[PDB]
């Protein structure tokens, strides 16, 4: 479940979580600043 | 009396955009090299760096 | 016979004026009538309410549907037109308000001026050439109105010159009829040249008591062509009754469903075998909240209450109305009420058509 | 810039006649002009210029709203 879709459950069937929070999450406990967290998550954008 | 034009005029203002000598220039931004685009912006209205005369820019178009 | 003696006279150029004869005979080359020219037309009426008066001056005012000419989006062409001052705001403006007397709505013209010599040149009306529709027989405008005016070395293009549709209310280019006169012929009035009454209105009964049922209207058109005056005002008085008896129909089809829940129809049944109705309406105006109060009032004498007030800010009409009766009694009063607006419209209709030959 | 092509209070269509009473009214000015250079016109203490007839020859009504607008319009075109 890499982008445009959300990761699902397999133990139940509903959403689990969307990939843009596990990438926020892995830059959060990798040291990573405000700025270089805006630019990372940027292919995950809303409506143009 | 409003509609047929009392008291009925145009307002103007003006934009006065300068550069820095040899870093910085005109031109339409891309997505995928430019970088913090303005969040809910327009970019597509602009011809060669400026939006074409004529054309009617609302809130957000840059 | 409720409307009576109508008498039509058209605003024709006096041309026994030597400085008017030469300057329009120097200026368009004019030594008659315009094509098309304002009317003006005083009617008599007898017998009727004069809300049902007013209210049919309101639509011929500013209710009824009419036509202008209009610049489609893109019509301006920013390539061509090389005038500075020549805005496409006031060029339109100019164009909206020329009073046009229409066939239909697929005539387009163009306004193509070319200024190639060495002073101000002026864009008149009859530089706009059609250049879609069928051709036509006779002008819709007249010629001699002032469109623009081109510096030296400048140029004016603008194309898709349509027609286009609406009610005077929204926007003032579609206004129809220009009031000139209106009085009760009913009510004595009192001499106002004196000091002692130039205070005063001039009528000898207050308007907080007076029941005038006799009135005198006049109305002017500003182009209607010189050989169909009387075709021509026949249909605007027509079209306008019209459209107040399609508009009380609207009505006429709340009442007819109070059974089933209706947003714009609300029964109450109050205390004291009170029954109330509520009507809103939305984009409504003073002209149906009126003629249904005074018809609702002379249908019952004794209601204990009327109302149609029409909020600004709210762009409806609520008309309220409390009386003793039950809610069938009620909306059978309702009914006949409408009935008879739509009984003293279509006389009116008969009355227009046997007296305008 | 011009006289209206409607009258601004009612709408009256003044536009149709304006023209002419344009440049008809310069002529009755010249008429009763007088001796007096044209800028000093409204300092000549003496004039006595009324253009009450030339409207009424226009076929204008004596409506108040169309001929003060008619009258008091100034032209873009005088002026630049
Ligand atoms: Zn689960
Ligand atoms: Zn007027």
């Amino acid at each position: 479940n890499n982008t445009t879709n959300w990761n699902l459950c397999k133990a139940c069937g509903f959403k689990l979580l969307c990939p843009h929070v596990d990438m926020l999450i892995q830059l959060q406990a990798a040291e990573a600043s405000y700025d270089t967290m805006r630019t990372k998550l940027m292919k995950f954008s809303g409506i143009n | 009396f409003i509609d047929r034009g009392g008291f009925a005029g145009t307002f103007y203002r003006e934009e006065k955009v300068e550069l820095e000598s040899d870093i910085e220039s005109f031109g339409k931004p891309d997505p995928l090299i430019t970088k913090n685009l303005k969040p809910g912006a327009n970019y597509e209205k602009l011809v060669d760096g400026f939006v074409p005369v004529g054309t009617v820019v609302k809130k957000g178009d840059i | 016979k409720i409307f009576q003696n109508v008498e039509i006279k058209p605003f024709l150029i006096d041309f026994s004026n030597l400085f008017i004869k030469n300057a329009a005979k120097k200026l368009f080359q004019l030594e008659e009538q315009l094509p098309l020219v304002p009317v003006n037309v005083v009617m008599d009426f007898k017998g009727i309410s004069r809300a049902a008066v007013h209210g049919l001056s309101r639509v011929l005012q500013d209710e009824i549907p009419n036509y202008m000419l209009d610049i489609k989006p893109g019509g301006y062409k920013i390539e061509d037109s090389t005038d500075l001052f020549m805005t496409e705001q006031f060029i339109r403006n100019r164009i909206n308000f020329i009073p046009i007397y229409a066939k239909n709505e697929t005539l387009v013209f163009a306004l193509r001026s070319l200024n190639n010599s060495c002073e101000v040149k002026t864009i008149y009306s009859r530089d706009l050439i059609q250049v879609a529709g069928p051709k036509l027989k006779y002008p819709i405008f007249n010629p001699t109105f002032e469109i623009g005016f081109l510096q030296p070395g400048k140029s004016l293009i603008i194309e898709d010159i349509y027609i286009k549709k609406g009610i005077g209310r929204k926007h003032a280019a579609f206004n129809l009829a220009v009031k000139t006169h209106f009085s009760h012929l009913d009510i004595e009035q009192y001499p106002t040249d004196k000091k002692e009454y130039m205070a005063l209105s001039g009528y000898k009964q207050s308007s907080m008591t007076s029941d005038p049922r006799h009135h005198r209207l006049g109305l002017c058109f500003p182009a209607v062509p010189l050989p169909h005056i009387n075709q021509a005002v026949r249909t605007y008085l027509k079209n306008a009754c019209r459209i107040i008896i399609g508009r009380i129909q609207s009505i006429q089809k709340i009442y007819e469903n109070f059974e089933e829940p209706q947003p714009e129809l609300v029964l109450f049944s109050m205390d004291e075998e009170k029954t109330k109705a509520i009507i809103t309406i939305k984009d409504e105006t003073h002209t149906i909240g009126n003629l249904l109060k005074t018809y609702i009032y002379e249908m019952i004498p004794d209601i204990s209450f009327v109302g149609y007030q029409c909020v600004p800010h709210k762009q409806e009409m609520v008309l309220t109305i409390i009386h003793k009766a039950s809610q069938e009694d009620l909306i059978t009063l309702l009914e006949k009420s409408i009935q008879n607006i739509i009984q003293t419209f279509q006389i009116l209709e008969k009355n227009v058509d046997e007296l305008i030959a | 810039m011009l006289i209206p092509v409607v009258c601004f209070t009612c709408g009256f269509p003044i536009g149709t006649y304006a023209a002419i009473f344009d440049k008809a009214r310069t002529e009755y000015i010249k008429t009763k002009m007088g001796g007096t250079l044209p800028q000093n016109i409204p300092l000549d203490a003496s004039l006595q210029i009324e253009l009450k007839d030339l409207i009424t020859a226009l076929g204008i009504p004596m409506r108040v709203c169309c001929r003060t607008h008619l009258i008091t319009t100034l032209d873009y075109r005088k002026y630049y």
